[PDB]
């Protein structure tokens, strides 16, 4: 009845507003009920500690925990707030994947494999393969299975196939299929050695994922049932490698210092004052810790980036050095020459800690041995030295490693020195080595030999790396080379940082060795803010480091005696029986079409360049967790077409349907990091923190289990079928719901974690209720700190940083010196040519002509040639039109195959993202793109936004024996959109790594659906219309990565080994050793008519109109 | 109605009389530290624009300059509507004094026409010049990612002071302008500026989908929601600032996009008249952080530290004439700026005042032609009541452990 | 006063031709349609209203439509107005950012008044302390009535779209329930804005005390139907002669009042003041009921 306000009147919105009761709208939206904490662990290498907000038991959003101030260790040392906030965009959108349409919902088994299992596992003749669809797995159907059904078929198949190839009758079946005799003899009669079990980057969760290595170990029981052998003669599955397979290891590190990887806690990089970046995008690929580098320009530091492109890391650089790809060894050799010509080196730091003073014999090119010049010489007893008590050397090893000779300055003449006699140990003794000198000596036999210093030999080696020729090799500005050469010599600390921008080329081994030369001479290794470091994913399973005072470490979980397991919950890690029966293997051999490096040399017939320690075995059964192995495998369409049809069982554990499941036989839905029903442990190599999490998130959205239970459930069914209880004993505490037992057995027994308890860490005893700090010697963990400050030896044959390698295979390969070599495919000149005139490089060419076009021939052609002669040579691929490099770096928008398809992140990784998909040709809400220089595309009639084919060597890729009319060729040939980016050189193209690959069904649907979306009926989505970024990529078998005589340190234990160690001196895959041909495919305009719409604007790179040029020059505004 | 804008150092034409807020919601973005991780982008998306009808809406977007933008080429499209040979800054009579909150002429005087004054002179019968971006221009939110400008000559290489081949990142939200074009555009007066914190909001009860805010906002932040048939915009996460998140225990919390920043580039607070406020200190006392396109005349309140490596001509046209002195201060930081920069993204609670406890000198050298000394000072931030809320050191500590532990593993 | 022209005398004096509401028992079905009323309006006589661009205040727009025919009939219970104008484009939705709706509106002074330059009552959507009733027909609301949920949603405009939550066929029950709850939808949907809800109606009943003051009523009482054929719109407004809302115009048979008109064309981006206005109040008379 009161007077009505008919209308609402507003006077001045700046000043006052009549009614604001509506504002509750957004306050109601922001409301949440509870908060919980987990750890995001996708091989990011960061393992962030995460706080998510829940509303009515639904995970709504996430935020940083702002918790680093609270992180601490047993001793009470703490971290800082300077580590905050540290998260990636992909962390914020993880729940979009958790409740997403690509999610795995229930166990899957392929119809044509269940059919094969139901018919009695008949012999897989070609007729049977096509019938049960092993050759065509992408047009079969993935059916739902119950966990018991999925386990039973898988276990029965494991028993059948391992028994199928176990015997001598099995060995001959493998010889009938074409496998080399060396791969069959490695099996040693075990059928189970055809089982390949990969825990994919298990440091992400050790119990759930590295438990696969425990499963592989357990298969020794199945071998006992198959062959009727005893425990000591029983062998299990083969552990598939992770670090090397991804190309993440820097291969030169075992040669230069003998450790798996030299990396740092990245807060230490902010101590650096001249920071050099050569093969790494620190800004896009270590983003939560990138602020440690960006802030070096704020504390009197200088930043340098040496890349072919103007990358997001180049912005932060004080000066950017352009370079030709696959040529960084020459650049640092030229800088080393500048450092030595002007004596801009710390002579004292190189007299100690370095192999330069050590004398080299001219007959054999080995280092001089006191046995050779000292009559009745005995090797010094270093059994009381720090090489036995700290590093764990053995008498049998010391005998091979031997002693070396130096020329003492004080008493003129050769002096004999030991591995332990390094650093200040020589000043305590009488020794004062000489860096320079050429001496005449006579052997014990009376045969005179000339010996000279490695530095002298380097002085003669570096004559081919004059400042002018290196500029011709590297196309790098000469002023910048001398500018960097000076900066390294005038600044302390200097740090060189690199990654797989250079580690994904064939001669990465030489490059990484090259990356220590300027830093060995300037005294910048072992000091805070210094060093030469590589960056990769999270590899450091050696954080559970084994030693005498500590215990078995990582071996406790993966190498526990299967036939003697400890079933006491309260078991100290030293009460565990350590014996692993799973033989480690490198994945790249599978990627090599399941063959080692065997080339039919004309000079010495069929020669095998693969060392016996590196020898693989045939793959017949395969199962992998936490990896999109097939989708992310290199040369993928060859793997699907000609390799995998002969793999009898492929199995994948995952949380999403990834296209590796689409071409697999089994699929097991696992719990994501927010649906863990059991605790899990992880560590990192870029941060000192420990994160333990589980049971505190949401209930499983679908029919998923924890990986630990999937492994245990698989083992239990193997025991149920084999009437064996010892299977469940190896997984006793996993089945009972107490994985903390195994975690405690890993904490106890590790140099970095003994004293920590899973229960105590999880409760906030050291700060945050899920975090502690593992125990290195320093909070900013810096490698070799104790070696320079306390005068301890390195993990080389000499105990010193090595610029030279005298091992016989290395000298036969022509790489005893740190030399620049062209790529076997990624060069305009002769493939794999040795650019040097040094008479002390004496390689063997193996009688292989320079015409050789076969990849295995190019792999081993070690021909020495001068730089002037090399410039006149010619790569065959480069001259037929395949004259574009094709880098596949990693992106800020994905962590490999994760978030590559999530709509929010999938819209931002490309120039074409659209949630409404107005252009139906677009594969999803996003499409993958290739970067090309504008002039390059214009020369081929390609406008920005057009679709282009990326074609590589026809003989090799996409798959061998392809023909234009094959149905699978349509799937294999890559056709993506082109993007103008003048930040790249003319001859260099870029595709970010890991989109979801084109499969059979995605191609069928892209051409059948009215909306044109490349969505499989299974729910799997491809990021391309056709093909993948793996259509122009190949595996390269490095002879340098397959040595049997490389005295380096074992990754898990404080001990030494010879030869291959999985993830430590084995094949390091290289996707960037490739060149590509680009040709226009379709018009970028909508519907194929006209040009892509933003080009019409005239506001595009390479198509600027006069107004945009006025914009780009800042001419729209003037001051005074 | 003539109003005073201190960015332009001139009095400006606006529909409504000048009425400033008690303090203005403002933030400082250190572009030099940015990584374009778009973490801030997903912060706003997963919170406010995640549902039906807002699939194209990205209130927070980081774009790769100069070619990039969301919507596509938004700066060049709007800058062309005000293109005149008279758009010139005059620096000589720039205030030497630091003027009081909301007054003065720190950068000089811009004698060019704002989007409001261009509309007035042409008698276009609208409050401001502008355009409605078509639905196809909202596609490609990362348009022009990592696309650099090149000289295109064979020997091209990049070095300081200006990179020949260059690109940088621009991180943009609603600037919550003092004289916003969207507020003046709406004929229903459904957009209003709060006097308490300066937050600009669209009344969702009274909005009628007139798209005029979308038309005349030069920064293209107001976006039309197909589902609700009305427009929405960045709300500055006002429930978080109002202290309605129990994580800050009733204290004002930085907005959700600011708290997410990974490369520690953004600090969010308020523009006081207090020189002890790290926000007010950086913007008016140091003049190191500068507004985005003050040419438009809205008085943005998100201020940027310009990139040290970008061409200065482009930077002046984007942030005004103060660019040169901002970079000179940043490249060799003073003792107090480095301590204040070490305060960025250390806590999620808004800090209203800072003060420093001095520590020993750690490192010193000569760089960029002048001498730089660095001390390990402890910077401290305080809340609305003067209570300490954050503390950190400039330099990292070093711990040494028993020799039974190893690094070389 | 910057953005507005002074009120000219031509605007304040009412038009001279009178719109007569003819009394005729109207027999109609449940579902009223323009065709069902065509026979009735054929016996009525209509006024030809002249339309002009709105130039008087910021924003300025319109000019696409110049004239409109208006007829009116009543039952003694219900009043019906029929408005016809020519427009070459059927703009029936406003989901895309660049698209607008075709619309028409009638307005009546609330209460009984005589308007003259000596007693001025502005035809610019009323004036202060002089409220007015508005009937706004929206073409998109007609299309919303035929949607499966009472409102057209985004896939109707972008059929190729995909969202990982809203377009997910595997969404769990509680996830979708929370995400698409009214609180989480937000905006107009949470704030209960009519433009964001399924009104179950084609014409909005609203009030104004001047331009810039338009307000949506709490109790909606006007409805209507429409038809677009051969580049022409035919819209009829339907409302009871009397309503329980005091902010509603009240018609009495035998009484006369005034009315005004406006038309929008989404093709020329007509929203707000960009309306094809009539500048003058038009007289309206209601016939008495032929009591038997
Ligand atoms: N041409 C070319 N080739 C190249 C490279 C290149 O640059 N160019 N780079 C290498 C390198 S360095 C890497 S690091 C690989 O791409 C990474 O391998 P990965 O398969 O593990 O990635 P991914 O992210 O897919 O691994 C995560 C998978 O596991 C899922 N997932 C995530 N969380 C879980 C979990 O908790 N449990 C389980 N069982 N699975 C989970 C995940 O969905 C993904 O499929 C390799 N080849
Ligand atoms: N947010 C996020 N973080 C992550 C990842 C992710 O996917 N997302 N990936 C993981 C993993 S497993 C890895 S291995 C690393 O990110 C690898 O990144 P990286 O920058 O070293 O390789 P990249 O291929 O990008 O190469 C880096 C640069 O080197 C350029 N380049 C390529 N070839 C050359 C060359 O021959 N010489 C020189 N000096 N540079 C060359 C390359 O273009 C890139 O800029 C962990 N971090
Ligand atoms: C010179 C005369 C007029 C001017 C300057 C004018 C101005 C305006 C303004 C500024 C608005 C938006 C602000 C608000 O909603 O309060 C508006 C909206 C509106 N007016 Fe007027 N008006 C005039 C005459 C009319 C007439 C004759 C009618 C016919 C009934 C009318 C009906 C409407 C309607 C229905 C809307 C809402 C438009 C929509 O929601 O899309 N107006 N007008
Ligand atoms: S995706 Fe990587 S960087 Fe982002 S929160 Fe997860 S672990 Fe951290
Ligand atoms: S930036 Fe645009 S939307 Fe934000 S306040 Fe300014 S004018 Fe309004
Ligand atoms: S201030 Fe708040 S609403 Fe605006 S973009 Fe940032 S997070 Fe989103
Ligand atoms: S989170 Fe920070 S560093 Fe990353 S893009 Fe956003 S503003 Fe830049
Ligand atoms: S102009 Fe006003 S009516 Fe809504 S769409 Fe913009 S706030
Ligand atoms: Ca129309
Ligand atoms: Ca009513
Ligand atoms: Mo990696």
């Amino acid at each position: 009845f009161r007077l009505l306000k008919p209308a609402v009147v507003v006077d001045n919105p700046l000043d006052t507003y009549p009614d604001r009761r509506w504002e509750s709208v957004y306050r109601d939206q922001y409301q949440y009920d509870r908060t919980f904490t987990y750890c995001c662990s996708p091989n990011d290498t960061h393992a962030c500690r995460i706080r998510a907000f829940v509303r009515n038991n639904v995970m709504m959003r996430v935020e940083q925990n702002y918790d680093h101030q609270n992180y601490s260790d047993l001793y009470g040392n703490k971290a800082t707030r300077n580590w905050n906030p540290r998260m990636c965009l992909k962390g914020y959108t993880f729940h979009r994947r958790v409740y997403g349409p690509y999610r795995l919902r229930y166990p899957l088994i392929r119809k044509g494999w269940k059919r094969w299992a139901d018919d009695g596992f008949p012999e897989l003749t070609p007729e049977n393969k096509t019938k049960y669809m092993f050759d065509n797995r992408g047009n079969d159907e993935l059916l739902r299975a119950s966990w018991d059904e999925a386990f039973t078929y898988a276990s029965k198949g494991i028993i059948h196939i391992t028994k199928k190839y176990s015997g001598p009758e099995g060995a001959q079946k493998l010889i009938d299929q074409g496998y080399p005799k060396e791969m069959v003899d490695r099996m040693q009669g075990a059928g189970t050695r055809t089982f390949k079990g990969r825990g994919g980057m298990g440091l992400l969760g050790v119990i759930g994922k590295y438990g696969m290595y425990r499963f592989n170990n357990c298969l020794a029981i199945v071998d006992a049932h198959n062959r009727g052998v005893g425990p000591d003669q029983a062998l299990g599955g083969r552990n598939w490698s992770n670090y090397t397979w991804h190309g993440d290891q820097a291969p030169g590190h075992p040669f230069s210092h003998g450790l798996q990887t030299s990396d740092v806690d990245m807060n230490d990089v902010r101590f650096s004052k001249l920071l050099i970046q050569t093969g790494k995008n620190l800004i896009e690929n270590k983003m939560p810790e990138a602020h440690w580098v960006t802030e070096v320009m704020e504390r009197g530091g200088k930043i340098v980036v040496i890349t072919p492109e103007y990358s997001p890391s180049a912005q932060k650089a004080d000066y950017w050095i352009p370079i030709r790809n696959n040529t960084d060894t020459a650049l640092f050799l030229g800088i080393t020459k500048i450092l030595i010509d002007n004596k801009w080196y710390d002579a004292d730091y190189v007299k100690k800690f370095t192999d330069f003073p050590l004398l080299i014999r001219t007959d054999t090119l080995k280092r001089v041995s006191p046995k050779d010049i000292i009559p009745n010489y005995k090797l010094q007893d270093i059994s009381d030295g720090p090489s036995y008590h700290i590093q764990g050397l053995k008498d049998e090893q010391r005998e091979i490693i031997g002693d070396f000779v130096v020329w003492d300055a004080k008493s003129k003449g050769p002096k004999a020195i030991t591995r332990d006699d390094v650093g200040e140990t020589l000043v305590k003794k009488g020794i004062d080595p000489v860096l320079e000198g050429s001496f005449k000596l006579k052997t014990i036999d009376g045969k005179e030999i000339e010996v000279m210093t490695l530095l002298e030999m380097y002085k003669i080696h570096l004559r081919d790396y004059d400042i002018d020729s290196v500029v011709s090799m590297t196309n790098s500005p000469k002023d910048l080379i001398e500018r960097l050469a000076k900066d390294i010599a005038t600044i302390k600390p200097v740090a060189i940082h690199y990654g797989e921008g250079v580690n994904h080329y064939f001669h990465a081994t030489l490059m990484n060795r090259s990356y220590y030369l300027p830093v060995m001479l300037t005294g910048n290794v072992g000091y805070f803010g210094s060093g030469s470091h590589t960056w990769a994913g999270n590899y450091k399973a050696g954080n559970f480091q084994a030693s005498k005072w500590s215990g078995p470490g990582f071996y406790g979980w993966v190498a526990e005696d299967v036939f003697k397991p400890n079933l006491d919950p309260y078991a100290s890690a030293k009460d565990l029986n350590i014996k692993g029966r799973a033989l480690d293997e490198e994945v790249a051999y599978w990627n090599h079409s399941e063959r080692p490096l065997i080339v039919n040399t004309p000079k010495y017939g069929r020669k095998v360049f693969t060392g016996k320690t590196h020898m693989p075995s045939p793959t017949k059964v395969l199962w992998f967790t936490n990896v999109n192995l097939i989708n992310n495998a290199k040369h993928v369409y060859q793997m699907l077409k000609n390799v995998n049809p002969n793999i009898e069982q492929i199995m994948s554990t995952d949380i999403e349907i990834t296209g590796s499941i689409e071409y697999a036989d089994f699929a097991f839905p696992a719990n994501s990091w927010v649906e863990f029903q059991e605790f899990e442990i992880t560590n990192s190599c870029s941060n000192p923190f420990i994160q333990i999490w589980g049971k505190t998130g949401i209930t499983p959205v679908y029919e998923s289990k924890d990986d630990v239970k999937i492994l245990a459930g698989m083992a239990s069914k193997l025991g149920e079928l084999l009437r064996d209880k010892r299977f469940e004993d190896n997984w006793k505490f996993a089945i009972e719901g107490r994985a903390s037992v195994y975690i405690n057995r890993l904490l106890d027994g590790s140099t970095t974690m003994k004293g920590y308890t899973c229960e105590d860490i999880l409760n906030g005893k050291y700060g945050e209720p899920g975090v502690a700090m593992l125990l290195f010697r320093t909070y900013p963990r810096h490698p070799f700190w104790e070696q320079v400050h306390e005068s301890l030896p390195f993990y080389t044959p000499t105990g010193r940083l090595q610029a030279y390698n005298d091992e016989p295979e290395i000298i036969e390969y022509g790489e005893n010196f740190i030399v620049h070599r062209e790529g076997p495919e990624a060069t305009p000149y002769l493939p794999n040519a040795i650019v040097s005139t040094n008479p002390y490089i004496r390689p063997d060419d193996y009688g292989i002509p320079e015409n050789a076009e076969y990849w295995e021939d190019r792999t081993v052609r070690n021909i020495k040639k001068s730089w002037e002669e090399t410039k006149k040579t010619k790569n065959f691929l480069w001259e037929k039109g395949y004259h574009f490099y094709c880098v596949t770096p990693k992106s800020r928008h994905t962590v490999h195959s994760q978030w590559a398809v999530t709509d929010w992140n999938f819209i931002w990784n490309n120039n074409f993202g659209d949630p409404y998909r107005m252009d139906k040709r677009m594969p999803g809400v996003g499409e993958h793109q290739i970067h090309i220089h504008p002039q390059a595309a214009r020369d081929l009639g390609i406008e920005d936004g057009d679709y282009v084919y990326v074609d590589a060597n026809p003989a090799d890729r996409p798959y061998e024996g392809w023909k234009p009319n094959d149905s699978f060729y349509k799937v294999s040939r890559l056709m993506l959109r082109a993007k103008y980016n003048p930040a790249y050189p003319y001859n260099c193209t870029m595709m970010k790594h890991s989109a979801w690959i084109s499969s059979d069904k995605t191609v069928q649907a892209h051409e059948t659906r009215p909306d044109g979306r490349a969505l499989s009926p299974s729910g799997y989505q491809s990021s391309f219309r056709y093909g993948s970024q793996q259509s122009i990529t190949r595996d390269w078998s490095m002879p340098m990565h397959q040595l049997d005589s490389l005295f380096h340190k074992a990754k898990i234990g404080m001990k030494f080994i010879f030869g291959f160690e999985a993830d430590n001196h084995c094949i390091n895959t290289v996707p960037k050793e490739t060149l590509v041909k680009i040709t226009k495919a379709e018009n970028g305009g909508m519907g194929g008519k006209g040009v892509w719409d933003p080009v019409k604007t005239g506001y595009t790179a390479g198509n600027e109109n006069d107004f945009m040029k006025k914009f780009l020059n800042g001419e729209l505004i003037k001051v005074d | 109605t003539l109003v005073h804008n201190w960015h332009l150092g001139r009095r400006m034409e606006y529909p409504y009389f000048e009425s400033r807020p008690k303090h203005q919601f403002a933030a400082v973005f250190n572009i030099n530290r940015c990584i374009a991780c778009q973490t801030c982008t997903m912060a706003c998306k997963s919170t406010w624009t995640f549902n039906k009808g807002q699939e194209f809406m990205w209130w927070n977007n980081v774009e790769t300059k100069p070619y990039g933008g969301f919507p596509q080429s938004w700066d060049v499209k709007t800058l062309k509507l005000i293109d005149s040979p008279d758009n010139i800054w005059y620096t000589d009579d720039k205030d030497k004094e630091t003027s009081q909150y909301g007054t003065g002429a720190p950068y000089g005087t811009y004698e060019g026409d704002t989007i409001f004054e261009v509309a007035k002179k042409k008698n276009i019968n609208q409050w401001a010049v502008g355009y409605i971006p078509e639905d196809k221009e909202w596609r490609s939110p990362n348009f022009g990612e990592d696309t650099a400008k090149s000289s295109n000559q064979p020997g091209e290489y990049s070095t300081l002071p200006e990179h020949s081949r260059w690109f940088f990142y621009l991180q943009r939200i609603c600037n919550h302008c003092t004289y916003p074009g969207c507020l003046a555009a709406c004929p229903r007066k459904a957009i209003y500026k709060r006097k308490e914190d300066g937050i600009v909001l669209i009344d969702q009860k009274r909005c009628r989908g007139y798209r005029k805010c979308v038309e005349q906002c030069p920064y293209k932040k107001p976006m039309y929601r197909g589902l609700t048939r009305v427009s929405e915009k960045c709300i500055a996460c006002y429930p978080r600032i109002e202290g309605r998140d129990s994580l800050t225990d009733g204290r004002p919390m930085e907005t959700r996009c600011m708290s997410a920043c990974v490369g520690q580039i953004r600090l969010q607070g308020f523009l006081d008249d207090n020189p002890k406020n790290p926000i007010t200190w950086l913007i008016r006392h140091q003049k190191i952080a500068l507004p985005l396109y003050p040419q438009f005349g809205t008085e943005p309140n998100i201020y940027y530290i310009p990139p040290r490596w970008a061409p200065r001509a482009y930077l002046r046209q984007m942030f005004g004439p103060g660019v040169d002195e901002a970079i000179e201060k940043f490249m060799v930081p003073s003792r107090e700026l480095l301590a204040v920069m070490s305060l960025f993204r250390m806590t999620q609670t808004i800090v209203y005042e800072y003060k420093i406890e001095e520590g020993p000198k750690v490192f010193e050298t000569e760089i960029h032609g002048k001498k730089f000394t660095m001390y390990n000072d402890t910077v401290i931030g305080f809340g609305e009541d003067g209570k300490e809320v954050v503390r950190t050191t400039v330099e990292e500590p070093i711990h040494i452990r028993p020799d039974k532990h190893y690094n070389s593993i | 006063a910057e953005g507005v022209k002074g009120v000219a005398e031509e605007e304040l004096t009412p038009a001279k031709e009178v719109l007569n509401v003819k009394y005729m028992q109207i027999d109609v079905p449940a579902h009223i349609t323009v065709g069902a009323l065509e026979g009735a309006f054929k016996n009525a006589e209509g006024v030809q209203v002249k339309l002009q661009k709105q130039d008087k205040a910021f924003p300025n727009g319109g000019g696409s439509v110049n004239s409109a025919e208006i007829k009116a009939i009543h039952d003694g219970i219900t009043i019906y107005f029929q408005v016809i104008w020519d427009d070459a484009t059927d703009n029936k939705q406003a989901i895309a950012t660049q698209e607008f709706r075709d619309g028409a509106a009638l307005m009546f002074p609330l209460g009984k008044i005589t308007i003259s330059p000596e007693e001025p009552f502005s035809p610019r959507m009323g004036d202060r302390q002089k409220p007015v009733n508005l009937w706004h027909w929206k073409a998109d609301w007609e299309a919303d009535l035929l949607a499966t949920g009472g409102i057209e949603e985004c896939p109707a405009r972008y059929p190729n779209m995909h969202d990982d939550f809203s377009t997910n066929p595997h969404s769990v029950n509680y996830h979708k329930g929370v995400i698409q709850s009214a609180a989480e939808l937000s905006g107009g949907y949470a704030a209960h804005n009519l433009l964001s809800l399924p009104r179950g109606r084609a014409v909005e009943d609203l009030n104004a005390e001047g331009f810039g003051t338009l307000t949506s009523q709490d109790h909606q009482d006007v409805d209507g139907c429409s038809k677009f054929e051969n580049k022409k719109w035919t819209v009829v407004f339907c409302r009871s002669l009397n309503t329980g809302d005091p902010l509603d115009v009240q018609f009495v048979p035998g009484e006369s009042t005034y009315f005004n008109m406006a038309v929008w064309n989404g093709d020329r981006e007509d929203r707000n003041g960009q309306k094809n206005i009539s500048i003058q109040w038009h007289p309206l008379s209601l016939e008495r009921i032929a009591w038997q």
